[PDB]
């Protein structure tokens, strides 16, 4: 998760 | 088959690169401008690497962040051994590419990252800003005007293609970059410059009230 | 060698002479012994020239390295600690003769009162440090004469400029009573070097100002 | 396939997180309040990490407990090398996430844990409490008001959404937290605070008769 | 089967060699001439190896580049142990072949590279230029007149077969080499010589305005 | 990619 | 031994004598002590003959090695640093008697003013270095006599040739007052060696020119 | 011990005495100190007998080993270097008393002029070497007497045979003035050993020729 | 099955041995004569091993070449430890066989090589030349008259069977060997002898004009 | 290739  | 597996790996990497915040870097009169779409206040996608060398990335934060650290590491030791003016954006751009290729070939999962290394001239000297883009496989490309990383790069790249102007001031290049990036709000914007006019450390963040006034 | 540092209301000043000897022989007439290690600290080092320049360089590198990794400079306390650990590390070589002692001047941006945010810190060969609170410090072969001069001259310090003049005078007396410390060379035009730190950072005093102060002192004594 | 395996792993982790006691952490006037549903008297899910940094967790006790120990370890050494006021809730929150991601990728079973790192300001200073939630994959989220971990988080999160009030006293925040947690009895409750008013060590447990009087 | 796998590996290597920029090296009156089709300004496919030994390559840049570095490494140490005039193009040509064969047999992917090692005589001595071609498997071939590497080698090799003339001057050999290479523009050309007339270091690049004047 |  | 180096407008010159002794015994009448380490730097080394020739060789190798790897020579600053690190590395053996001190002359192509791009750099046994700015330097047993000669003769230096003559004369006085330094041998025809560096690189002065200058000096003193 | 070597037009000759002592006691009357290390080099070694014979053996092995691996002998420069590195390696033991010094004679096939392709090379205990250019060299306790003899006798050298006679005479004077060097023993018939190197390689001089030369010298002095 | 795999390996080795240049070694009055069909001028298939021990090989150059080096290595160290006259052709022949067998059993691919070790007597002594043939598996055979290696060995072996004569001079044995080898041109012939009359090093190449005069 |  927490893609950026 | 191995070839099929390689194709699958490439597709996976492409998907990872695609689902990410977009970053742009472009040359302007005072140096290079990084403008990234970043909501968090602690996690950053733009960083100083050395005196005149900056760095932007797009993908998976822990990995691009890890490269950030590796790049910082190499420059300091090299400078101590020889000197500050010997570390160049070119050498750093090269190191990341080789490392990425070897790492991908021997590791399990490829780094879903896209890198941009930027360099400006030293104080009291004339030279054009250099932008390099390093992709997940190790490929490296020399860009004359601007780099766009992460997300859907086509619309932003085209909007920049129409709006770009060499020797645009800081405010104009900021308007162009935010406009082409929209293809937003004052909040959640990470903006920094490689100001060629600074004596030594060229990297400088532009945050808060000053940024609001500019925009 | 002799390096003085004194607080003034609103800042700190740090000055050092220029001579470097080998025995009785004058070998360097223009060495710079006071460095700007960062935007709020200057460092003077007395002692073996090699070990001195190396200390200064490496410490500056380390301060700035942590600053780049963490996105914020260390507190003045952390800086004091790292310098102390370096000094403690050179102890084995200092017993063998390669001794180098640093005097660290800084301006604490986080202090409560800006008028007394100046900071002077002194070290021994064993890495212990002490935060000076009587307003001034010095290091080197002329340090005793310099301190005994500043004890009397220090009531005159009221701002950045008067503090600078007092620094230059203290150096003049160090050199006047010790042969390893060089005074202002009027013939070759070589004067002590000085760094001023206040709320706005650290700047080198341009040579002309030090030249005028030195000429004023020299004419006063004639 | 590998992707299918990854999906299965995620589902397993989710199931592990779901079957667990619920913990809440919320900001109140004097700092941060941890309220966990805990029957045992020896096994604890809330802990001091450093002077002003607290820690709550939900999942598998041996693992979350193990992270607890690792976190304690890192802070002490760091403080000794530099100083106490240099260790921040942010650095610790970051370390756990990176470790968790790497560990999951190279290990056999993912840690069925959910973490919350809390920080308050030092003595005689003004600053808002910071709450971070770290999930099993390495994701980290910045929370302004409250964190809910473990079990069914929806009803508790909504009840808190209606009842939360900034600058609520210790008793009111305790009532709100126990009420939203019910969505209980004096026994089997683990309650602690990060009291911003303490001179150095901010963490402080609230147990027994005093707690009964408060409730 | 293993034999089938080996055949597949050979085919893959051949494909890799085929999709690449073409390089030529030919003997002329003053020594040896390297002419490569190279668009980038930073990435190079022609290099000094030792005083009188030059090197050109075609394939995958990181790998051929890596061999470049290994070759540079071996010569310096050998010279220091014995002497400069003891390192010969022959010894270097040999080392690469053995290394390539062993590496291919024990590694995962074969180096999609094709190498050419060139040597000229020392100052004030007469001897014919020597060209060696080392292929991806370890095979080494002794060439009397010219080597063509990478891309489609047939048309270039034939055009050179008709145009080649021993003891052609530098300008004629440049015209022949560019012409047979076309089978181009002033930009994106990498040209260097092993000038036998230099006292010690024979390798010398021919770039910019002088090259334009020559062509 | 970037063959050369 | 004695090796002098002096800047002249537009370049630098570096000359060295030819004798090598063991105690009172003259063992070598034609040693060459000044090497051309690269197209813009020459290096003289005084001291133990083995350590000297080795230093020169290895340093030349390292300069050229980095040049081949990176495609561009180091700056004059980097060169200074590497030489300094080598010298610092020999310190343990220098205390045991195998001391070798280098004097480094170079022509900075990147300097702003071409007329003052000349560079002279001196080292001690502990690796510290100093950029000479009074126009000349020397090393070896005759260095003091050579420097005291050049201090007086240096106003005569106006170009490459006058600078060369001043170099040869300084050597002549070194040899005249010290027995470990050989003067021009008119009988065997062995003269000091010299290297000139300017905008176009480094070239060895051919022997005939040094022969004529030496004969002019010798006839002047009779 | 004493080993002389001298160039003659077209070649080189190298001769050595036969005595080996322990203190004042004559322990060996027929030691051979000059070896043919290869088809174009001979090596004499003075000093500790063990270290000497070992040096010679191992060096010959190494020359021939590289020759077998690479298919071509080293140049004379490479040979000089390897011998020098061996000598430098024995330095620690040479300070402890096990010192061995080699004198290397060779005929360079690659030299330009055949009449001066002869080569003589001398080494010190620290591995430094020197290419002799005054035509002759010697090593050992009698080396000074041998050199002072050859300085006068050397104008007589015109070919292989006259050069051989001069060698034998130089040895005779070494032995005449030093007790550690043995002269020609007419009673037991033991004479110095000699090696001649020219365009055709290295050959040992057969004993009879040395016997006749020695008897001629001895009768000349009576 | 394992047995089937072993059979396949043997067949592969046989094929490798078959497609190669032919070498012959035969006894004559002055010692032993090696005559190989070799086009290259740098790559050699005949070599000195020790004072009186020579070596010829046929197969894959890098491997047979590698054995060449290993054999050279063993002899020098052994001689230094004991003495030159202690190293014999027999001991060397033995070492290669054992090494080959072990290597084949533990390695991936068998060495497609065929070796011949030759020995003659020392100076001033009488003894018959000894020829040993070592095959790829480790087998070793003692040959009284001649060895033929590589390619199609039957016709050459038979032609030698009719033409061989003990105590044939150097020229006659050369004619016989070239004739039976044809079953050629002055160029591309590698000829060497183990001349028993030499004082120490018996191996001696016969190349160029002298060879032409002889033939 | 390069059989020998």
């Amino acid at each position: 998760g927490q893609y950026l | 088959s191995p070839e099929q597996a390689m194709r699958e790996r490439s597709e996976l990497a492409r998907k990872g690169i695609a689902r990410a915040k977009s970053v742009v870097a472009l040359a302007y009169a005072g140096g290079v401008l990084f403008v990234a779409e970043n909501p968090s206040r602690s996690l950053q996608k733009i960083s100083e690497l050395y005196d005149r060398v900056g760095f932007a990335a797009a993908g998976k934060f822990n990995e691009f962040d890890n490269l950030r650290r590796g790049g910082i590491q190499f420059a300091d030791t090299r400078g101590y051994a020889y000197d500050r003016r010997d570390v160049t954006g070119r050498q750093l751009a090269n190191v990341y590419a080789q490392t990425l290729g070897t790492i991908f070939t021997e590791q399990a999962k490829p780094y879903e990252v896209e890198l941009c290394v930027a360099e400006v001239a030293h104080y009291g000297e004339t030279k054009r800003p250099e932008l390099y883009r390093i992709t997940y496989d190790g490929s490296i490309a020399d860009e004359p005007h601007f780099v766009v990383m992460g997300g859907t790069t086509e619309p932003i790249a085209n909007a920049l293609k129409e709006s770009y102007a060499e020797n645009a001031s800081l405010t104009d290049a900021l308007r162009i970059a935010v406009a082409a990036l929209r293809a937003l709000g004052v909040a959640s914007l990470e903006v920094a410059v490689l100001d060629a006019n600074r004596p030594r450390r060229a990297f400088r963040r532009i945050t808060g009230s000053a940024l609001q006034a500019l925009l | 060698t002799t390096i003085v540092a004194l607080k003034y209301p609103g800042g700190v000043v740090m000055a050092g002479d220029r001579r470097s000897t080998q025995g009785n022989m004058i070998s360097g007439r223009d060495v710079r012994k006071v460095y700007i290690t960062d935007d709020y600290t200057a460092t003077g080092i007395a002692g073996t020239a090699a070990v001195a320049v190396e200390f200064a360089r490496l410490y500056a590198v380390e301060l700035e390295h942590y600053e780049k990794l963490e996105g914020v400079p260390l507190t003045f306390a952390g800086k004091i600690n790292r310098l102390a650990i370096m000094v403690r590390g050179n102890l084995a070589a200092a017993m063998q003769g390669l001794l180098a002692l640093p005097l660290l001047a800084g301006y604490d941006i986080h202090a409560s009162d800006p008028q007394s945010a100046g900071r002077i810190v002194s070290f021994d060969a064993a890495g212990g440090w002490n935060i000076e609170e009587e307003g001034y410090q010095a290091v080197g072969s002329g340090s005793l004469f310099a301190k005994s001069s500043m004890k009397k001259l220090y009531s005159q310090v009221t701002d950045g400029d008067s503090g600078l003049r007092v620094a230059v005078e203290a150096l003049y007396d160090a050199a006047d009573d010790d042969s390893a410390t060089g005074g202002p060379d009027l013939v070759r035009g070589i004067f002590p070097t000085a760094v001023i730190i206040d709320a706005d950072g650290a700047v080198d005093v341009p040579e002309s100002r030090i030249a005028e102060l030195a000429r004023a002192i020299i004419e006063s004594r004639s």
